[PDB]
Parts: structure tokens; sequence; C-alpha cells
């Protein structure tokens, strides 16, 4: 079933750059130290993401709430997220998020992976409570308050079971893709290590694929479902969220561009332009290089 | 003089096939014998994979009227590989059959079942006069006739919203310019040929650049490599020489592209290694001749290859034409027919970096590198 | 279907191929002889050495034309 | 897509087989272990091991199948021995991809391996 | 030498295009299809692969001649200023010529 | 003189090809078709002679 939260607040909310982040395998082909521009839909150069606290903190004491606001689905969504507790647990997708219309899930409860396309009854705050030290023991326990209802669960996937273990400031980086065309939902994914950074770095990383699903369904909106560390009548003492907010996600959105993707000798992508960004751009894609003489 | 007289190439010595080890049957009868199938607004979509198709049956089977095929003949349905099929079904008069095409505009056509342009694929259609007419009507397949836009291709409208013919809304009440949104259909046995059942299936095949899991009743022979064969892997052939490649695939790769247009790489499907993909050989070949005044003897040069190949190249087979007269390889290919000579003398015949050929004494055609002139000191 | 249209092309591309021999052979070949300086070098203090062949070098070219040949790719 | 896998194998009870899940490509994982699954009942576990070399066996498997990895070859290898025909099934290989923190494994393309004496 | 190799590439990239058919691969096609319509393809193949081979073969001519103008130029300099001494006016080089 | 009188003979001899019609005559092609498609086959012929 589901629950509500108690408290809320406001803050208004903040922007960060995206240089050069974002890039995946376009096709499934092979090439060795050349070149090669590709049309298709990116994440374009410097765009501007909409940032997200995963505890909405009003202040340092422990006064929160969970900041997950359903958003749009345009074309694709280039997602991003900055944590180092695995407060992030999965999406939800559909157009109207309710019983009468297909929408899909993809949760990661703690035990297994779960990807499962029902007519589900969702709630206003789909979110999984954890209680990590609720008992008397320190050990996490999970909580499953997504839906009420399962109805035509036409796809079913889950995994083996695994458990995390644990036992703080090897934060990580878990970029995803999602998109959505002839009926087929596509996942690209890539890991990276990081520590003690506010937002995401610059750099560059191409994101290979994960898997191709026949879900075959209308996606318009889509939501996030984040670990509760709190309870919802009583939690605790204070800052029942980790760290006041530290973990942290982004999106963007992806439009039909034009890259210069570059594969070095091993195959793997390396770097890449975007030709409709700046003039000298639209240089080295017409000149076909990465260099530009007078 | 030289005259390039033709162009040689080593032929193919073998042909091998390799396909997945899928060994499965896919389920044509479940979408052609269903006792109940879909309505024209409506229809039907049912995936196929993994699964061997032998679609000869279908073809012999002369139990279907129509078997037009678009984008590929029925005849070489059994030798393709596709990724997936999509079959597709509802029921049609006779008459309207022909709207199912694409680039045609029709009822059914534009407000029903739009194809694509570009469609690959077939469609079956056959009488179903004994199965889905009723003596009282069969009223239970339905009728598009008033849309508010043509729909796009492989587009399904299921609302059934009374729609506004006039400038007052409906509001969803019939009435003054506000129709039924699904008409019936009068299936009689008292109808005529024209507007007899029939039932209409669609095949799409999605021919891409992907593992296909839907490929035809075909053999898998076994991989020989360091030789000229005709290969055929996953549905892609050609011809080429298949080493051991190097090249570190990524576990979602298929192929190997460099210049864009040639496939120097590819995988064997059954099992997951990489093989590069060489053309065998090709060359000019030229004939080193003095005049018909002098002699009747000829040399040949086959132009850029390594020949250890010359005699297996390509009745006119001289292939070693005369294997006493020792061949060597120079810059330009190897010279069949000339002997090789220390003296160097004034070129006459240019063969190629700096090898000439003259015609000498008893008398014979030799091989020298050509002299640059008398040796002189001041 | 085209007739000779396949012939003029390579006899046109023959011709070019044959015409570059002449280029370099009306070019070059300008001396019956071939001429050798000799082992001494009393040239009255004039030092040729840059452009004179270079014996150490497996390649008997001049130490310009090495710098020539290294700087076209 | 990413990974594949292929092979398998008919035997006779008292035989060895040696079925390598061939990776298609290097990959990252943290427990690339062995599955099995006859007609009539759920799939269970074989052996496992993980990238740290802890090798988890159940408990009809001791000493008698063993698990090694080819890391210049990028392939996992069960070595199977004294086969009875209690052991048929259609194995398979799942793969610990990291997604989410781990999952979407990838058993579901596997081999055939029936012990059978006929 | 950039001239050359830059033409002999766009010529090898225009084997990947359509000219209006279905697929540029001709094995495809051949494959896929029946001579009724194979030949319809192919047609249309054809008439793109000699259009483009015909453009390269005059780009190469007209190349071929400045090519040779410029030999000829060099073959009257070797005669002209390293053979003999030329008293023609910066034909070889600025200033009064001496060898 | 060589090179004038091959070209001039390619270039008389190429008009014995049909570039993809049924005949390279053309009074054979307007003695047998009515004007829909002998128009079609005179496209092909004058296609390939420009
Ligand atoms: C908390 O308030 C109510 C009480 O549980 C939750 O339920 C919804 O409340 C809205 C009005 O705020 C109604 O329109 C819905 O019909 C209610 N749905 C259900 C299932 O009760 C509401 O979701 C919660 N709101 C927030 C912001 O968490
Ligand atoms: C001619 O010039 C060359 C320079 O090009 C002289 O070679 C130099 O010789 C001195 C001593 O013999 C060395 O220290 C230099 O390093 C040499 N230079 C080079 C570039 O090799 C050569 O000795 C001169 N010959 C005569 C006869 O004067
Ligand atoms: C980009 O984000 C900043 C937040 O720092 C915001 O002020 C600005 O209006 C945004 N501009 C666009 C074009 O999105
Ligand atoms: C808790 O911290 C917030 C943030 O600075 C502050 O506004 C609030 O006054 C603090 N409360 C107490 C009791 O110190
Ligand atoms: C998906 O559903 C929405 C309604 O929420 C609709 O506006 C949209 O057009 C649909 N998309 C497709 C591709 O049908
Ligand atoms: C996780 O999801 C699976 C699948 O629905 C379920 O069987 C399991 O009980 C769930 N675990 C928790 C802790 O909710
Ligand atoms: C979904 O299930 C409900 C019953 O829970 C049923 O009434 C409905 O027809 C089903 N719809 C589909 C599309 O399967
Ligand atoms: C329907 O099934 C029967 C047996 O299951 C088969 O003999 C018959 O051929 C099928 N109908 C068609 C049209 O293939
Ligand atoms: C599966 O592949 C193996 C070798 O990769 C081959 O020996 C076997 O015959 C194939 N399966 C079938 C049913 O042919
Ligand atoms: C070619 O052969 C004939 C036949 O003997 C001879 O008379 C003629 O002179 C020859 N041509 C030359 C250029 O010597
Ligand atoms: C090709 O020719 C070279 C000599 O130029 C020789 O070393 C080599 O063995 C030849 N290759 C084959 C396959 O015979
Ligand atoms: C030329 O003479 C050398 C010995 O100096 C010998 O090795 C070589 O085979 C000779 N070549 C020919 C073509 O006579």
């Amino acid at each position: 079933q589901c629950v509500n939260l108690t408290t809320r607040t406001q803050l208004p909310p903040a922007y960060t750059n995206s240089f050069t982040r974002g890039v995946y395998y376009p096709d499934k082909v092979f090439r060795s130290s050349v070149l090669h521009s590709t049309q298709d839909l990116f994440l374009p150069f410097f765009s501007n993401v909409t940032w997200f606290h995963a505890i909405h903190v009003s202040g340092t004491n422990g006064t929160k709430r969970f900041d997950n606001p359903v958003l749009p689905f345009n074309d694709g969504v280039y997602f991003a997220s900055t944590e180092k507790s695995n407060i992030i647990r999965g999406w939800i997708f559909g157009t109207t998020l309710d019983s009468k219309t297909q929408s899909l899930l993809i949760v990661n409860n703690a035990t297994n992976v779960v990807i499962k396309v029902c007519e589900f009854q969702f709630c206003n705050d789909p979110f999984l409570g954890v209680y990590y030290h609720k008992n008397n023991k320190s050990w996490m326990e999970s909580e499953f308050r997504v839906y009420s209802s399962a109805n035509n669960c036409t796809f079913e996937y889950v995994s083996q079971p695994f458990l995390m273990d644990l036992e703080g400031n090897f934060k990580n980086l878990r970029e995803f893709v999602f998109k959505n065309i002839d009926g087929y939902f596509k996942i690209y994914s890539k890991h990276t290590p990081i520590n003690l950074v506010r937002d995401l770095p610059q750099g560059f990383s191409a994101l290979e694929p994960l898997v191709d699903l026949p879900i075959g369904i209308n996606i318009t909106r889509f939501q996030t479902l984040l670990a509760l560390h709190r309870s919802y009548l009583t939690p605790g003492d204070s800052s029942s969220g980790w760290t006041a907010g530290a973990a942290a996600y982004y999106v963007g959105y992806l439009q039909p561009r034009t890259f210069l993707l570059k594969y070095n000798e091993n195959g793997t992508i390396t770097d890449a332009v975007d030709c409709a960004l700046d003039p000298l751009s639209e240089t080295k894609c017409t000149l076909k290089s990465f260099t530009v003489e007078k | 003089g030289i005259y390039q007289t033709s162009n040689f190439r080593v032929q193919p010595t073998e042909s091998i096939v390799r396909f997945p080890n899928i060994t499965n049957l896919c389920p044509f009868g479940e979408v052609f014998n269903a006792t109940r199938f879909a309505s024209v607004y409506a229809w039907n979509r049912k995936r196929i994979s993994n699964c061997v198709a032998d679609y000869s049956v279908l073809y012999n089977s002369a139990s279907f009227s129509t078997f037009k095929c678009y984008g590929v003949s029925p005849t070489k349905l059994n030798d393709l590989c596709f990724t997936n099929v999509y079959a597709d079904s509802f029921v049609i008069r006779g008459d309207e059959v022909r709207q199912i095409a694409p680039g045609q505009t029709g009822k059914i056509a534009d407000y029903n079942y739009k194809l694509p342009d570009d469609f690959t694929g077939c469609v079956i259609a056959w009488n179903s006069n004994n199965l889905d007419s009723k003596v009282g009507g069969n009223y239970n397949y339905l009728y598009r006739l008033f849309r508010k836009s043509n729909l796009k291709p492989f587009e399904r409208d299921i609302s059934t919203e009374i729609y506004q013919a006039g400038s007052t809304p409906c509001n969803g009440v019939e009435g003054f310019n506000c129709y039924f949104p699904l008409q019936s259909y009068g299936f009689q046995p008292t109808n005529g040929v024209g507007y007899q059942p029939y039932r209409v299936v669609v095949l799409s095949f999605e021919l891409l650049h992907a593992p296909a899991t839907v490929c035809g009743p075909k053999k898998s022979t076994n991989l020989v490599k360091n030789k000229c064969v005709n290969f055929n892997f996953n549905g892609l052939t050609g011809t080429g020489v298949l080493t051991e490649s190097n090249k570190k695939f990524l576990p979602f790769q298929q192929f190997g592209r460099d210049i864009a247009d040639t496939t120097d790489a590819v995988r064997d499907p059954q099992t997951l290694e990489i093989l590069d993909i060489t053309p065998c050989s090709f060359g000019g070949v030229s004939v080193i001749t003095p005049g018909t005044n002098t002699s009747n003897q000829v040399a040949v040069l086959y132009q850029g290859v390594n020949c250890t190949e010359v005699p297996v190249a390509i009745t006119p087979t001289w292939r070693v034409y005369s294997t006493g007269s020792n061949v060597f390889q120079t810059r330009a290919g190897c010279l069949i027919g000339a002997e090789h000579v220390n003296n160097s003398y004034e070129c006459d015949i240019p063969i190629g970096a700096g090898i000439c050929a003259s015609y000498q004494t008893s008398q014979s055609i030799i091989a020298y590198t050509m002299s640059l002139g008398a040796e002189n000191s001041v | 279907q085209y007739g000779s249209f396949c012939t003029q092309l390579n006899r046109a591309l023959t011709g070019i191929a044959v015409e570059q021999d002449k280029n370099t052979q009306e070019v070059f070949a300008q001396v019956k002889q071939i001429y050798k300086t000799p082992p001494i070098k009393d040239f009255g203090g004039f030092n040729f050495s840059q452009i004179l062949p270079d014996p150490s070098k497996p390649s008997k070219r001049s130490p310009i034309e090495d710098l020539l040949f290294n700087k076209v790719t | 897509v990413q990974l594949q896998e292929s092979g398998g194998g008919l035997v006779q009870p008292g035989g060895s087989l040696r079925l390598s899940c061939v990776a298609s490509g290097s990959v990252t994982f943290n427990s690339m272990g062995w599955y099995r699954q006859a007609p009539g009942k759920q799939r269970e576990l074989v052996a496992q091991i993980t990238a740290g070399g802890d090798t988890h066996y159940a408990d009809s498997v001791k000493g008698r199948f063993t698990i090694s990895e080819h890391r210049g070859k990028n392939a996992v290898y069960l070595e199977m021995h004294s086969l009875k025909p209690e052991d048929t099934a259609v194995y398979y290989c799942h793969l610990q991809v990291p997604f989410l923190g781990g999952g979407y494994d990838y058993w579901g393309q596997g081999t055939q391996v029936t012990v059978s004496s006929g | 030498v950039n001239q050359n190799a830059q033409a002999l590439n766009t010529l090898v990239k225009q084997l990947s295009s359509n000219f209006g058919a279905i697929s540029s691969v001709l094995n495809d096609i051949l494959s896929r299809l029946d001579p009724p319509e194979a030949e319809v393809q192919i047609d249309r193949l054809i008439t793109g692969r000699l259009q483009s081979l015909q453009t390269y073969v005059t780009q190469q001519l007209i190349r071929a001649a400045e090519i040779r103008a410029s030999a000829n130029l060099a073959a009257t300099k070797m005669s002209e200023c390293v053979l003999g001494q030329s008293k023609r006016v910066d034909f070889c080089g600025k200033g009064y010529h001496l060898m």
C-alpha cells in the first residue's frame, strides 16, 4: 500500500552545466582510428540540466522532504546520479501513471531488480522505505510502497537475488540514457568512481548499451523512486535523510543533433564535437578533423 | 610493346553457410488458423522471434487467394534472416483487398490500415465465407468511416469518440452531424463475392543490422579459413579470404567497417569468434611482346600480385604459360615467360620499378634492370 | 547494354599513366653519361658536401635530399 | 543486447564436459556463476565464482565440478566431471553486470548439456 | 598528394549511395528480389556509379594536363638554369644568375 | 591523326547500343509501338545518345 509524507517546505531549483556529457554508441559496428560523423538524438553540449537534491533539506538540522516531481519524457532523457549510499532505486514511466493506461516500472527493491509492465495504480508519493537503524540492530530493511493494484502484467523480468553490503566520501556516478522508438525501450549506462564532488564534473565517457526491451507502449511522463531512510510517523532524533541531500540527480533531454565521434585504435569513443554548437565546431565538422589551420 | 589485354581474379573454390543454432518452430498456425480475427480499426499484433520459419508451406498451401509480396520475393523468403516478424490480422471485404498495398488512398487505407511507402513484407488474404459469415449476419466486425485526419503508418486508433461533422459539438451524444464511431459489417452468405468475408494477414519483416532470430530452414557448414570462399553469415553474403583478426570487439557489436562501405570484419554466429574479411585477389594481365616481325613468343605480367597464387587464378588455361621459364617477382608483379639477366641495357619495353624487357639472342625475351648510361669520369 | 563506355575510361587512365613516365623522363634524363666527382675536394674553398651524395647513408642521397624526403608524407 | 553465450553437448554417464559460456567481449561483473534447469522443477544454483575469487558451490556439486576463468580470454569455465543422469538439464550462465547497484543477469542465453547413456 | 588522395577517397565513398534504389549493396538486391525488379534497381545503381566514374576520370584528365604543364616548365628550367647560364630576368631566381 | 580517327569511330559505333530500350533502331521502335510506350523507349535512347 501507499503512505503519505508529512513535511514538504520549498527551495528554488538549481541548474548545472553538462559539458561533454552523455554520449552513447549509436549503432553496433566496429571502427578503428577513424573519426565518423553520425546523426541521432544526443544531449547537446553545454546544456542546462535541472538539478534535484534527493533529500530536499530546509535546514541541516533534520528538516527534510523528498524531491521527486513528475517530469516529462520528450524524445528521450539523459539521467545521471551522484550518490554514496544507493538512495536512487529506479523510475516509473507512462502517460497518466494510473490504472487507465499501462505503465513501466524498473525498481531495484534491494533483493533484486524487477521490471514489470502492468496497469499499476500509482500513488502521489512513491518511495521505498529503509529501516536502516529503526530496529534494535543495525541492518537495512526495505519497504515497497510504489503502487496499490497491478493488472495486465504483460512483461516481467526478475533478477537473481543479491545483497548490498557496506559495513563516507566514495560517491559514484551512474549515467543513463532512456529512449523509446518503434515500440522498443533502450537503456544505456555507465559507472564511474568519483570522490568529493559538489555536482557532476567535466570529462568524457561513452555510454554502452545495456538492454533493448520490446515493451511497445506510450511514454510521455516519468517519475523517480527514492529510498526513504526514515519512517513516516516518527523516524527518529533528527537528520533522517543521509547527509542532508548530498545524494542528487540530474535530468537532460535529447534532441536531434549531428556529432563527429572519434574512435581510437581499440574501437572506443574518446572524443566528439557538436557541429551546431559554435562556428569553430562547424569548421571542424565541415573540414572533418579536430584541428584547423589558418 | 606491352599491352593490357584483360584482368584476372582468383575464383572462389568453396561456399560456406553459418546460421544461428535456433531449433524451434514458428507458430504460423495460430495467426492463420485463429477462429476469431480482429476488427478493421483495431486489428492485432503478434510478434514472432526465436524460431525457424518454413515459408514454403504457406506459399504452396494453395488455400490463400493472394500472396502479393513487397520488397522480397516469396520464393527467396526461406534463405533470408530477419530480426523478428510482425503478424497482423483482420477481416476485409473482397473489393477492399486492394487498399492494403502501400502508396494507395482508400477508406481502409486512410482510416484503418496505412502501410508505409517503404514497406517490406507480404500480405496474405483468403476468403472466409464458411467461417466468418452467418445466416443472421456477423456484425462483430466494425467499420471506421469518419476520422479527423489520416492515420500514420502502423498506427492503431481505438478511441470511440463521436466525431463532429458539423459546427455543433456532439459532446459524446449522437444526433445532427454525429454518427456512430464504428459501423458494422454485413457479413451474410447472400452477399456477393465482392462482399464476402476475406481474412487478411500482413507480415512485416525487419531487415536490420542486429542479431537474427527468424532464420529460415537451412543448414550450417564448417568454417574453412585461409582460402577464397563464398561466405553467408546471418544472411549477409560475399566472397573473400578470412583469417583470425585481433580487433577487440565490444560485446554488443557485430560488424566492422573502416571505410564505411566494406565490412572488413564479422562475428561468427555460432561460435562467438571474430574473423576478418579480405578480397581474394585481382589485377591486370599484360602481354609483353616483340613485333610479329620478330617472333611470336610472348611474356605475361600479372600486375601487383603475389604469384604463388598465379597458377590457380583463372579452355585457355595456360596458367603458368612456360613453367620452365623461371618465374620471379618484381615490384610490378611476377613475369612469366622471360629469363632474368644480370647485364644491363637501355630500356625498350618498360615494365616497372626499373625492370625492362627486350628480345635478343637463340633469341628469347629477357628481363633486366635498365642502365642509365655509359659511365664516365672527368 | 551501354556499349563501350567502359573501354574509353580505361584508355584515358592508361594515357595519363604513360604521360607521367614521359614527364619524369623528359625532366631528369637530360645527360647521356654518368659523371662522378673526384675523391679530392680541392674546389678552391667551395664546400659542396650538403648537395653532394653521401656514401655513409644507406641510400646515396644528399643531406638536403634526405630533409626533402622526410618533410613530405 | 550486450552479451551472448553458446555451446552444449550430449554425454553418457561417467564422462566429463568442458563448456565455457563464452563471453561476446570483455565485460565487467561481480559474480559469474553457473545455473541449470530440467523440465519439471524450478531453476537451481550449481556454482558461482566472483571477481575476488570466492567459489560458492551447491550442496550436490562438491568434489565433482569446478569453475575456472581465463582473464586473457574473458570466459568462465566450469569443469564438469563424473556425470550422472540426474545432472541432465539445460545449462546457463548468469552475468552479474552492475545495474542500479547490481542486477539484470544475462542467464537467458544458455546451453544444453544432457547426461544420458542412450 | 592530398588532391589525389581526396579524389580517390571521394570515389570510394560514392559506393555507399542508393541513387534512388532500395539498397546500396548489390548482393542484397540480388539475394532479396527477382530479376524483373532486380533489374529495375540495378539500373539505378549502374547509372549512379557510371556517372561517378566519369566525373573522376574527367577531373583526373584536367589535373594531369596541369601537371604536364608544370613538368614542361621544370624541364625548361633544368635545360637553361642548370646546363647553362641564363640572361632571362627572374627565370632562375632574383638577382644576376650565376649557377 | 589516330586519336581523332579513333574518337570519331567510337562516337559513330555508339549508335548501335540499346541503353536499356527494346531496340537501337529509331524507325523499328516507331513502326511497332503506339506513342505511350514508344515515348519511353525514345527517352532511353535519347539519354544514352546525349
Ligand atoms: C497526502 O494527502 C492525502 C492523504 O493521504 C494523499 O491522498 C490524496 O490526496 C489528494 C488531495 O491532496 C486527493 O486528491 C487524492 O485523491 C488522494 N489520494 C489517495 C489515494 O488518498 C495525498 O496523496 C498526499 N499528498 C502528498 C503531497 O503527499
Ligand atoms: C664541409 O662542410 C661540412 C659542414 O656541412 C663540414 O663538416 C663539419 O666538420 C666539422 C669538423 O670537421 C664538424 O665539427 C661539423 O660538425 C661538421 N658539420 C656537419 C654538418 O657535418 C666539412 O668538414 C666541410 N669540409 C671541408 C673540406 O671544408
Ligand atoms: C540556465 O540555468 C541557469 C541556472 O544557473 C538559469 O538562470 C538560466 O535561465 C538557464 N538558461 C536556459 C536557457 O535554460
Ligand atoms: C537548524 O539548521 C537550520 C539551517 O541553518 C536553521 O535554520 C535552524 O535554526 C536550526 N535549528 C536549530 C534548533 O538550531
Ligand atoms: C501517448 O499518450 C498521450 C496521452 O497521454 C498522447 O498525447 C500521445 O499522442 C500518445 N503517443 C502516441 C505515440 O500515441
Ligand atoms: C522485491 O520484489 C520481489 C518481486 O516482486 C518480491 O518478491 C520481494 O518480496 C521484494 N522484496 C522486498 C524487500 O520488498
Ligand atoms: C486487464 O485486466 C483486467 C482485470 O484485472 C481486465 O478487465 C482487462 O480486460 C485487462 N485488459 C487487458 C488489455 O489485458
Ligand atoms: C489448422 O490446423 C490443422 C491441424 O491443427 C491443420 O491441418 C490445418 O492445415 C491448419 N489450417 C491451415 C490453414 O493451415
Ligand atoms: C550448435 O553449434 C554447435 C557448434 O557451435 C554444432 O556442433 C551443433 O550442431 C549446433 N546445433 C545444431 C542443432 O546443429
Ligand atoms: C615487318 O615484316 C616484313 C616481313 O619480312 C618486313 O619486310 C618488314 O620490313 C618488317 N618491318 C620492319 C619495320 O622491319
Ligand atoms: C608473398 O610473396 C612474398 C615475397 O614477396 C613471400 O615471402 C610470401 O611467402 C608470399 N606469400 C604467400 C602466401 O605465398
Ligand atoms: C648475377 O650475378 C650474381 C653474382 O654476382 C648472382 O648471384 C645472380 O644470381 C646473378 N643474376 C642473374 C640474373 O644472372
